């Protein structure tokens, strides 16, 4: 059992294109018809590789 | 052609008929598995496209 | 030579199309701009100037299509055409540069060389639906 | 560009003016000089934007700029 | 077999030095030697083997 | 800068280079980013009119560089023009100019910005989103107009108009 | 200052950077504001990226595009371009396949 | 009798406008847009109607033209009894007549049927009913008495008939109507789609057309129940410019980049074989007749300028209709985020 | 004529086929979602029916509204009417969707579903017991199997329709 | 066309002559034309079919 | 309830499945969206001729 | 209408030379490459058979171990390509102006030249 840290995270430099996203980030709707969001949650998620990294709780679809 | 999904599904195309060559031939049994070889190949390759 | 005035795209089109020019030099000219009144002096003093060139204007307002046909974005626009292969283009009023302009393409033109049989004269649209066919057509089989 | 902004004579236009002389409030120099920049497709720097007076400064910094198509 | 042993000990080429050059930092530079080596090394490889 | 308006959320050129070679390089303000937004914090606080002003400018500014971007993807640009949608939002800020509370305004360009946010992502609906861009006195330039009561109550003044067409309905 | 290299500490600053070396404004804004922006300001750095990603497109933006003209094709269900391939191939098959079939047959 | 209609039109969805309606003929392309031009502003709607799938679309979203307790749809309607055009206009003080012959109808009797035979009843119990004041009868804009279609043919007797039986109705001839569900755009798009390479011709396309919106008929519906003076007269609608078939085949290829291509069959051919053989939306005589019919506004008449509607025009409004069909050619990188 | 002779048998197994599988769509909002899962579950088995739950609109054929719709969900309920498959069915269950219910009187809701798309058929109740929810999908699948032919087309001499 | 009538006149004459061939002067011990040959039961090793 | 005692229920999906109209968004490729339905059902057909019943059947 | 011999040497030949000709994107000359190797195992196939020797069957799977590895190589150099500030279109990896190519335009990161 060796160390794996560096393959766990990857931070960020100012202007550095190595650290910073490579990648167009996968922004899908977690939106409410969904059979995981019951029934009104509209979650924007940011997914890379199928990892949420970046979260957006739309809430009030059921503020009456 | 200069669309990589169209050269890689003309070079699968042209493993199929280097197949039907070998099949012709009569090497029926190198037609079985190279095939089956560059088929995974081809996948693996399609995969690398969609990265 | 002399200026040729249009307010019709079909008909200056089909003088185009029939002179066959191996230089011309087309003005799209519109009354939204007021500067437009000068390019009409500048146009006609170096058509009169020049022989090599075909000198044709055409009134926008009268002939819409034209400019659709001919990709015009900001009136005034000189055009300047080679066997019918656009050698260049000039937005704006300025007789100096319009001079230069017809001057270099001149020079560049009667230092060229064309094989035998390729030398025809062609229509503008030609050199952009060629490379339409190559690209665009392709592309548009893929995504659509 | 200034064809939209119909409050503004093209006739005898002088660009020596400052932009409230010809009919434009702050709000309307904003939209202008984003129109502009979105004609020339380009970006003005913040103290280049807020900078501007007339036309014939924004006329010269586009003509010493090489990304301007 | 060789071939191979030879490209992997260009792969493990030391690639970023401890030096005293402070104005780097917050910047990004590009040196595309690693690429290069493995580019036409590979390529060659291939040719010759071919061959 | 860890916002989502930083220098470094841009969308990369290619799947392997940010931009071309030998430099970097990405579009963050004529369109989205490339990261969503988590977070929108507090402006910071205006002491007089000056400083609320230049963020009401500021603001306008950002909307006017993101309209063709959002005509674009909301399929309205036959409605209106971009510098029709200009004018249309600086009338808005215009019937917004009496203000004089510089928390109130700080408070007003935070809902602004986001507003904007919300119709450069897809959040709101063009038919909603429209009615910021909308002429005041124009028809929409997608559909014909009807101009039977300029005929009719030409020269006549406002309260004629008002007069001759009622305030509420006339069965009940 | 330790663990820090050449960087040296100042009165009322650490310090940031080696000494003589060029401060950096956007780094001071990362320090100053953790994650606070007020507009999207728009420096040179920001402006030239912008120049950098809009040079790409260059010449999507310069082409000059023709609108089509429509034409009614009398000539398109005959398919010219297969009968003279029929042709080629009869003249083909005949030259090389046809007299030496009927002599070898003869 | 009275042609006086007294409405306000200042109110919304949940507003009482004053105006009772029944339309005729609502389950095409015209029916939706007027339904919800009346009943916008707070009128009562009804829809008389006989159609062969009641599940279908065209039925079910009539009722969103007004509120619960505004909109009523009457079913199985027998067109041929007078009761029930007398049940369906009892408490209407606005009638609306939009049937006419289908496009995949080719039969001269049916043709009649629509044009005439209904256009009769709804006239002659519009007549009976005292408490009607206007009504509006929509025609076609190149109807003659001697077209070689039956459609505009019988579309003429019925402007006849309908004028001899009340005397006080308007009649509409628009011109040809384009919107999101029309036979003019969706037409096209879905005929190069299935002809992936052309679109198919049957004559030399120097055929006259008048292009109108359909957000402007229904300007116009509303414009003539607000003037008086239009009881009994004949309007034609039509667009600002006129073009040729041609010129729209090339302004609707150059709006969304579609490079055109127009395949050319002989005009006998497609007769004999539209005539002889089944017919449907896209496949019928009445394309190839109208084809190299005019259906413009011939001046005879008033027009849509007496009516005080300025129309948009039609490179304008049919813009937003073909954004989906946009050709994906070279385009920039940030064209990639939509 | 002699069309309908093939025509009006095959409409039977048209119907039947759409009546016997009635496959609505995955979407709860509220507690009249709560109520349609029970009614889901093996106490009440709409798999007897053929009514299986898909959760994409593409495979769906009938669209439940099963609770509050809010302005910030129109949209959404819109599109998502508009991306089913045809033919398709929209059945209303519970107070807040057949009008604005215990909140109709709020700023913030939409006062009845069918201001927003077209509703074949309303289950009144707060919430509509499984029992009456199984009642009104029994009643909307013997409606549309009733609704191909109705008799709209009228009879010949010869006892045949048009 | 007259060359188009002397392409068919040389197909079907190379058709004629290779059924002609298949047909007769050729042994026909296995089973190569259905229909025309006899699909009997063979008890020796070389039966005509 | 689906003939008697659910006797049909794959006939009735399969029926359904046949009578439900098919639409293909605009953004995607028609030619792929509709081919590749048609080589995985084609591929799917195949499987039985890679079957045994009993020796050399 | 061929010998198998003349067309499947002509074929390898012909495959290298495709090779050269299509534009340098790597992992097009990858898809290439396979494409070369597996010419060369069908003509040694075809050998093998004709000279009734073995070994060129071996030589047939070890074209394919062979393959696989190179094929892995290179799936590893485009993923190093990622992570480098370089495009997989070699071509646009330099400032050699290139009549081949229809949109080749690189200058200098500067808004302007001249200050004065
Ligand atoms: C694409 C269309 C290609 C048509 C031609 C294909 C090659 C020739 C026919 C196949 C062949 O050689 O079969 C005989 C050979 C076997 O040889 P054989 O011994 O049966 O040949 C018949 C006997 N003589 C020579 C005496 C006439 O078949 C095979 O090897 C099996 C082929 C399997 C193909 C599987 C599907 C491929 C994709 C479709
Ligand atoms: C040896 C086998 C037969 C080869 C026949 C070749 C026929 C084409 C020759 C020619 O000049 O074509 C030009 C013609 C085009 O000429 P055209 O008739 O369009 O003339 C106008 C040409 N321009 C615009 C350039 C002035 O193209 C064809 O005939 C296309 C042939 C397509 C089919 C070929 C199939 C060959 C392989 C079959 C395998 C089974
Ligand atoms: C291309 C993406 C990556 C591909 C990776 C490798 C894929 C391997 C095969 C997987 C299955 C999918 C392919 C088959 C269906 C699509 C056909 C195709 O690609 O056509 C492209 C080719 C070319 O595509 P095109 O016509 O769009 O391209 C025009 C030319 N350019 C490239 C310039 C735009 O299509 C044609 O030539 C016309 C359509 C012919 C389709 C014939 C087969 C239809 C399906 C029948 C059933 C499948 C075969 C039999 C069953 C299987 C064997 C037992
Ligand atoms: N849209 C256009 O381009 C133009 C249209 N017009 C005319 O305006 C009118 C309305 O237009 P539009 O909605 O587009 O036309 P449609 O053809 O789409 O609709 C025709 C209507 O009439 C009904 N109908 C047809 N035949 C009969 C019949 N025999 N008995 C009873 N009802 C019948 C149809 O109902 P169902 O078939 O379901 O029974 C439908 O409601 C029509 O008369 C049309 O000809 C005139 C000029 C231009
Ligand atoms: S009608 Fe009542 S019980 Fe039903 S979902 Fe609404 S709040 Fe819940
Ligand atoms: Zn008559």
């Amino acid at each position: 059992m060796n160390r794996s840290i560096f393959q766990l995270w990857k931070p960020e430099s100012p202007r550095s294109n190595v650290n910073s996203k490579q990648i167009k980030t996968m922004n899908v709707n977690f939106g409410p018809q969904h059979p995981a969001a019951h029934g009104v949650l509209r979650l924007i998620l940011q997914l890379n590789g199928e990892i949420a990294e970046r979260f957006d709780p739309h809430i009030g679809l059921l503020h009456r | 052609n200069n669309n990589l999904y169209y050269i890689l599904l003309y070079i699968f195309l042209e493993i199929v008929f280097f197949g039907l060559f070998l099949c012709l031939y009569q090497l029926e049994l190198f037609t079985g598995f190279l095939w089956v070889a560059e088929f995974a190949i081809v996948f693996i390759a399609v995969v690398l496209l969609f990265y | 030579s002399r200026v040729r005035s249009f307010n019709d795209f079909k008909a200056a089109k089909t003088y185009i199309d029939t002179l066959k020019p191996k230089l011309a030099c087309l003005y799209f000219r519109a009354d939204w701009n007021p500067l437009c009144e000068q390019a009409d002096k500048d146009f006609d003093k170096l058509s009169d100037t020049h022989l090599e060139y075909e000198f044709v204007k055409i009134d926008i307002d009268k002939a819409p299509q034209a400019k659709g046909y001919f990709a015009v974005r900001c009136e005034p626009e000189f055009l300047l055409l080679c066997l019918g292969q656009e050698m260049t283009r000039q937005t704006g009023q300025n007789q100096r540069n319009l001079e230069h302009r017809l001057f270099k393409v001149q020079e560049y033109v009667k230092g060229l060389n064309f094989p035998a049989g390729m030398d025809t004269y062609e229509e503008f649209h030609e050199q952009y639906m060629a490379e339409h066919t190559q690209l665009d057509k392709e592309i548009n089989e893929w995504a659509r | 560009v200034l064809s939209n902004f119909e409050q503004v004579n093209l006739k005898n236009l002088r660009w020596e003016q400052n932009f409230k002389k010809l009919g434009l409030d702050s709000l309307d120099q904003t939209a202008l000089l984003a129109s502009i920049e979105h004609e020339f497709t380009i970006l003005f720097p913040d103290g280049v934007f807020e900078g501007f007076e007339n036309l014939e400064q924004v006329v010269n910094y586009i003509l010493k700029n090489i990304n301007a198509v | 077999l060789v071939s191979c042993a030879i490209f992997y000990k260009f792969i493990v080429s030391k690639i970023s030095f401890k030096n005293s050059n402070y104005k780097d930092n917050y910047f990004s530079i590009f040196s595309k030697n690693y690429l290069n080596v493995l580019f036409y090394q590979y390529w060659s490889s291939f040719f010759s083997s071919v061959m | 800068m860890n916002h989502y308006w930083g220098s470094s959320n841009t969308i990369p050129a290619s799947s392997t280079q940010n931009n071309n070679y030998f430099s970097g390089g990405g579009n963050n303000v004529t369109i989205r980013g490339n990261e969503i937004m988590e977070r929108l914090p507090s402006q910071t606080p205006s002491q007089n009119m000056v400083q609320a002003s230049m963020k009401t400018l500021r603001f306008y500014r950002k909307f006017c560089r993101l309209i063709p971007f959002i005509l674009r993807i909301h399929n309205i640009g036959t409605k209106f023009t971009a510098q029709q949608a200009m004018i249309n939002f600086g009338n808005y800020i215009r019937e917004r100019n009496h203000y004089r509370d510089p928390g109130l305004i700080d408070h007003r360009i935070q809902l602004g910005y986001e507003l904007l946010y919300e119709a450069e992502m897809h959040f709101s609906q063009h038919t909603i989103l429209m009615q910021y861009l909308s002429p005041y006195n124009t028809p929409l330039s997608d559909r014909g107009y009807s101009y039977l009561e300029k005929v009719k109550y030409g020269n006549k003044s406002k309260f004629l108009q008002g007069f001759y067409k009622g305030n509420k309905p006339t069965e009940f | 200052v330790k663990g820090k290299g050449s960087i040296r500490k100042g009165i009322h600053g650490e310090g940031f950077g080696a000494p003589s070396h060029a401060h950096d404004a956007l780094i001071h804004q990362i320090k100053q504001s953790k994650d606070t922006m007020d507009y999207q300001n728009i420096t040179n750095e920001v402006a030239q990226n912008f120049a950098n990603h809009q040079n790409n497109d260059r010449w999507v933006y310069e082409r000059r595009k023709s609108n089509f003209i429509a034409q009614v094709d009398y000539e398109y269900f005959k398919f010219n371009h297969w009968r003279t391939a029929w042709r080629y191939f009869r003249n083909i098959f005949l030259l090389t396949a046809g007299v030496s079939f009927l002599y070898n047959m003869e | 009798r009275s042609t006086q209609l007294k409405f306000y039109d200042g109110g919304n969805r949940q507003s009482i406008s004053g105006i009772r309606a029944t339309i005729f003929g609502a389950t095409g392309f015209m029916g939706p847009y007027i339904g919800a031009a009346l009943g916008y502003i707070g009128s009562d709607v009804i829809f008389p109607h006989n159609h062969v799938y009641a599940y279908d679309d065209y039925v079910k979203e009539l009722k969103l033209c007004a509120g619960s307790g505004q909109s009523y749809i009457m079913r199985h309607f027998n067109y041929d009894d007078d009761n029930m055009y007398d049940m369906a206009i009892k408490n209407s003080n606005v009638v609306i007549n939009l049937v006419g012959s289908r496009l995949q109808n080719k039969n001269f009797q049916k043709a009649a049927y629509a044009n005439i035979h209904v256009a009769k009843k709804i006239a002659e119990a519009c007549a009976r009913n005292p408490n009607v004041r206007r009504l509006i009868h929509f025609s076609a804009a190149g109807a003659d008495t001697k077209s070689p279609s039956p459609d505009l043919h019988t579309k003429f007797h019925g402007e006849e008939a309908v004028l001899n039986a009340f005397p006080n109705a308007t009649i509409f001839r628009p011109c040809t109507v384009y919107g999101m569900q029309d036979y003019f755009i969706r037409h096209w798009i879905k005929e190069r789609d299935w002809w992936y390479h052309f679109n198919i011709v049957t004559d030399d396309c120097t055929a006259k057309r008048q292009p109108i919106l359909i957000n402007d008929v229904a300007q116009c519906v509303l414009n003539a129940l607000k003037l008086q003076e239009s009881a009994g007269q004949i309007y034609e609608l039509g667009g600002p410019h006129v073009y040729s078939r041609l010129e729209v085949f090339e302004m609707l290829a150059n709006l969304s980049g579609r490079p055109p291509k127009l395949a050319h069959i002989p005009h006998d051919i497609a007769l004999k074989i539209t005539q002889n053989f089944y017919n449907w939306e896209f496949f019928n005589m009445e394309k190839v007749i109208k084809d190299k019919l005019d259906l413009i506004v011939t001046g005879k008449h008033k027009t849509i300028s007496d009516l005080y509607v300025q129309p948009v025009s039609f490179p304008q409004g049919a813009e937003q209709f073909i954004d989906d069909v946009r050709y994906r050619g070279v385009e920039t990188h940030d064209n990639l985020e939509k | 004529m002699r069309v309908d002779y093939i025509v009006t048998p095959i409409n039977a197994v048209v119907s039947w086929a759409r009546q016997g599988s009635f496959w609505p769509l995955t979407f709860g909002l509220a507690c009249c979602a709560v109520e349609m899962m029970h009614a889901t579950v093996s106490r009440y088995d709409f798999d007897r029916f053929g009514v299986i739950f898909r959760a994409t609109p593409r495979q769906a054929d009938l669209i439940l509204v099963a609770g509050t719709l809010t302005n910030k969900m129109a949209p959404g309920l819109r599109r998502l009417y508009e991306q089913t498959l045809d033919p398709k069915w929209v059945l209303s269950m519970g107070s807040c969707a057949n009008g604005g219910g215990y909140y109709h009187y709020s700023y913030s809701v939409v006062r009845g579903c069918n201001r927003i798309i077209p509703v074949d058929i309303y289950v009144p109740g707060c919430p509509p017991t499984a029992e009456a929810l199984m009642f009104g999908v029994l009643q909307l699948q013997k409606s549309l199997y009733r609704q191909i032919n109705e008799g709209e087309k009228k009879y010949n001499k010869k006892d045949l329709t048009y | 066309g007259p060359l188009n009538i002397v392409f068919a006149g040389v197909a079907f004459l190379m058709f004629y002559e290779n059924n002609y061939k298949k047909l007769y002067l050729n042994p026909r011990y296995s089973y190569t034309m259905p229909y025309l040959q006899s699909a009997k039961i063979t008890k020796n090793l070389y039966e005509k079919l | 309830y689906v003939g008697y005692r659910g006797r049909l229920q794959y006939i009735a999906d399969a029926l359904k499945l046949f009578i439900k109209g098919i639409v293909v968004p605009e953004g995607s490729n028609k030619f792929w969206f509709v081919a590749i339905p048609s080589a995985a059902g084609a591929i799917c057909y195949t499987f039985w001729i890679n079957s045994m019943w009993g020796p050399s059947v | 209408m061929l010998t198998w011999i003349s067309f499947w040497s002509l074929i390898f030949w012909l495959i290298l030379i495709i090779l050269v000709l299509k534009p340098k994107n790597f992992i097009s000359i990858l898809f290439m490459s396979e494409l070369t190797w597996l010419a060369l195992y069908c003509l040694s196939l075809l050998f093998g058979a004709i000279y009734c020797d073995i070994t060129l069957l071996s030589i047939s799977f070890f074209i394919l171990g062979v393959a696989g590895l190179e094929f892995s190589f290179g799936i590893l150099i485009a993923i190093l390509y990622k992570n480098l500030n370089e495009s997989l279109n070699t071509d646009l990896n330099n400032n050699n102006n290139n009549q081949n190519i229809f949109d080749k335009n690189f200058k200098t990161p500067l808004e302007k030249i001249n200050w004065q």
